[PDB]
């Protein structure tokens, strides 16, 4: 997934992934 | 490339193509309805181009186009100015100059890599307004926010006053 998007939707994706996994 | 105005528009080169009332605004380099006072041939270099919004002659109350209503020559155009106040929506948009998340904690500069490594770089996104280290919007996400320099805090959100006080 070439883009933008394609690329923030995953920074975004793995931000929202790393807090998901410090709240536990 | 700038989407908002500063001050009287000079500048300005959104591509806004109607005026503040609904109108679709003539090309300026055309002839029907009207005949205009700007032509990219006469005022070259003055952003003259398609039927976007435009302040050629510097005007006080800024960019502004001609109408495609024969009835009304020109009128002017609505466009935000730029600095903020208070998002939007979401303010997918945000271009305001607020530092500090939720929590309270000041954000670190998006140009920098501490305390946080970070692919959210502004040369990479350029239109994403990456300005120092104002709270931003780049991706889709429910508020704008930072990476903050509390080493033990990543990022999290800021309190980003709505101005109409999922959207609507």
């Amino acid at each position: 997934k070439l883009t933008a998007d394609a690329e923030l939707q995953r920074l975004k994706n793995e931000r929202h992934e790393e807090a998901e996994l410090e709240r536990l | 490339l700038s989407e908002c105005k500063t001050g009287n528009g000079k500048n300005y080169r959104g591509t806004m193509s109607k005026t503040k009332n609904g109108i679709t605004c003539q090309k300026w380099s055309s002839t029907s309805p009207h005949r205009p006072r700007f032509s990219p041939a006469t005022h070259p270099s003055e952003g003259l181009e398609e039927n976007y919004c435009r302040n050629p002659d510097n005007d006080p109350q800024g960019p502004w186009c001609y109408t495609t209503d024969p009835e009304k020559r020109y009128d002017y155009c609505d466009i935000l100015e730029c600095e903020e106040e208070c998002m939007h929506c979401s303010g997918e948009n945000y271009d305001g100059k607020i530092s500090k998340t939720m929590s309270g904690l000041e954000c670190q500069a998006w140009d920098s890599q501490s305390p946080h490594a970070h692919g959210y770089i502004p040369s990479k996104f350029p239109n994403k307004n990456l300005k120092k280290n104002y709270c931003r919007n780049p991706d889709r996400e429910l508020r704008p926010w930072c990476f903050t320099t509390d080493p033990n805090k990543r990022w999290e959100l800021c309190d980003i006053p709505r101005c109409t006080t999922p959207c609507k």
